[PDB]
RNA sequence: GUUACGGCGGUCCAUAGCGGCAGGGAAACGCCCGGUCCCAUCCCGAACCCGGAAGCUAAGCCUGCCAGCGCCGAUGAUACUACCCAUCCGGGUGGAAAAGUAGGACACCGCCGAACA
RNA sequence: GUGUAAGUGCACAAGGGAGCUUGACUGCGAGACGGACAUGUCGAGCAGGGACGAAAGUCGGGACUAGUGAUCCGGCACCUCU
């Protein structure tokens, strides 16, 4: 492994807006990452003749 | 430590897939093979800054130095010359696969923009999945305040299957977001 | 002109020489190279005059 | 006419054909290309002349596909 | 029925190329033998070959029981396999070879094997 | 001496190749596990290199069978041709194709080494 | 595809890439090709001092065949000549 030919890495905390701490390394030096989505909280992984019958009836 | 992608696939994944095939041999279970991203820059053959800044944004997303790609052949319709830098390329084999796998599937892929799915129909005879992506934003580890200007890649994911079938189940096990077909 | 013959001689005196010939363009500043020197019996380089 | 321009005469070809008796660094063939392969006790010259490098007598034969040219070293008396 | 082509054909493919590759500048002879190596990742060979006849001269290997018998690791066994071929050849009155590294690198067992060789009283 | 074994070579380098079907892992041959050490990527331990043997003959490898595709290929005759006759036409003596056909062909030989005797 | 016409070659690569380098050497040269002559061309090998290579080895410019001008006269550098 090179040794000055790749940036950093650092075990930071992924957080969604589930609620879950992700331990697990990440570049981000933030320390804890937050994101506001992801996949346990996505939504993917979790007639005009009716409009005269509301108009008229 | 194993990245959690791959302790998933070496466990049940593997597991599912012999019971959904019935593989002769235990060594035909399809597994991944590397991963290639490429950003090909082609307005760069006016000005270099481009190459560099998708350099910047693949070493930054994939997390190693990507490679430039020369150009094999001139052209003139894009003006094109043999030589100069046209786009970037990284190959992603092991760990440093697997973490990317996982970022992008749990993060990068649900960051875009109205994200109805990926056709499962872009397997090509042997289950070698490539898509596009538009812009480079999805991924935090840009900064939508450094980035000036958007830059698309091609994903693609070959794999060890044989057919697109085995190829689509093994993906979606995975955990990619296919549509319905 | 481009491509003139051009002439180096051994660093160390005796104004040993070869000749040889050169883009001046490609190649502006004076061109130094090593090689076999009959009297020394050695290999100096050799500047262009 | 734009024509009647053309370059000399080469006189390539095989100067000693098979059975002759030749003395080391006897010119062999004179071609342009590799025509012929070197074979044994046969080298190859900058213009690709093939020339002898032992004493004996030409043995044409093929080896591989290519037509190559040897040498024998005829036994001596 | 897979795709393509395994891995092994490509190495095997590019090795054998790359030691066909080889030959053209080594060849052995009666006093001049060509000592080809073949490496696996298990165990190491070597012969002593002369070309013009086609024959053998020596040969020694980790598959013998004697060389087998060492602990070292798998340099170790190459640098005892390379002794073996030095005094076998001493034993076969060959002096001098030319060494065929069989389209592998010259490095690590394959070096040290040569070297050992070399050490042990062949001139190459 | 033998074995569905591994290497190193050959032959006017396919009669050998390719393809299909059926098999096998004793030692070997491999795939395989990992990047701590020598070493490596114009990025990537993919390859090279190193360290090991948990699994596997699914591939490679090699074994047997298919003329299927390629490949080799007569004899005869003919084209052509040297010489000589012949006023032209043509003929005599000698040499003799290519294409095609009958057919051959799913290689053969050599030297070491494994396991067995 | 091989810098460049065409041809003969080159996939074993002579085609593409990378590291080091200056043999794009000095004294020579058995034997030859081609030739009216003058020109021209190939060349193993020996010595010196080197480059690359673990080593065997290869290197006296370029895959080969064009890229050139005799003699006279004069210039420049060196020589243990006069």
């Amino acid at each position: 492994m090179k040794t000055g030919i790749h940036p950093e890495y650092v075990d930071t905390t992924v957080q969604c807006g589930c609620g879950h701490s992700f331990t697990t390394r990440s570049t981000k030096q933030s320390g804890t990452i937050v994101v506001e989505v992801c996949s346990q909280c996505h939504p993917f992984y979790t007639g005009r003749v009716a409009r005269f019958e509301k108009r008229y009836g | 430590a194993l990245p959690r992608l791959k302790q998933r696939y070496r466990e049940e994944i593997r597991e599912a897939l012999q019971q959904e095939f019935n593989y002769a041999n235990v060594m035909q279970i399809p597994g991944v093979v590397k991963v290639v991203v490429n950003m090909g820059v082609g307005d760069a053959a006016r000005d270099a800054k481009l190459i560099n800044g998708a350099i910047n944004d693949l070493a930054l997303i994939t997390g190693q130095k990507p490679e430039v790609r020369r150009a094999r052949k001139s052209i003139a319709q894009f003006k094109l010359r043999e030589g100069m830098p046209i786009g970037a390329r990284v190959t992603l084999r092991g760990d440093r696969m697997w973490e990317f796998l996982d970022r992008l599937i749990s993060i990068a892929l649900p960051r875009i923009r109205d994200f109805r799915g990926l056709s499962p129909k872009q397997f090509d005879g042997t289950g070698n999945y490539t898509f596009g992506l538009n812009e480079q934003s999805m991924f935090h580890e840009i900064d939508v305040d450094s980035i000036d200007r958007p830059r698309g890649m091609d994903i693609t994911v070959v794999t060890t299957a044989t057919n697109d079938a085995e190829g689509r189940a093994l993906l979606r096990a995975l955990g990619f977001p296919f549509k319905e077909n | 002109d481009v491509r003139p013959k051009i002439t180096l001689a051994c660093e160390v005196c005796k104004h040993r020489n070869y000749i040889t010939k050169k883009n001046r363009r490609n190649d502006p500043d004076r061109l130094e190279i090593k090689k076999f020197c009959p009297n020394c019996g050695t290999h100096q380089p050799h500047k262009e005059s | 006419s734009r024509n009647g321009r053309d370059s000399a005469a080469q006189r390539l070809g095989v100067k000693r054909f098979g059975g002759q008796v030749v003395k080391a660094g006897e010119i062999l063939v004179r071609q342009r290309g590799t025509h012929f392969h070197p074979g044994v006790n046969v080298g190859r010259g900058g213009d690709d002349t093939l020339f002898a490098l032992a004493p004996g007598a030409v043995e044409f034969g093929a080896k591989r596909g290519r037509k190559t040219v040897n040498i024998v070293p005829v036994a001596r008396p | 029925k897979p795709v393509g082509q395994n891995i092994s054909e490509v190495r095997r493919n590019a090795r054998l190329r790359r030691h066909a590759r080889l030959r053209k500048k080594v060849a052995g002879t009666a006093e001049v033998p060509r000592l080809v190596v073949n490496r696996s990742a298990r165990h190491i060979h070597v012969q002593l070959v002369n070309d013009l006849n086609g024959t053998t001269l020596a040969a020694a290997s980790s598959i013998e029981a004697d060389v087998r018998a060492i602990d070292g690791d798998k340099k170790a066994h190459s640098v005892r396999v390379g002794q073996l071929i030095a005094e076998r050849a001493k034993a076969a009155g060959v002096e001098t070879v030319v060494f065929d590294r069989g389209g592998y690198t010259y490095g690590g067992r394959i070096a040290a094997l040569a070297d050992a060789a070399r050490e042990a009283g062949l001139k190459f």
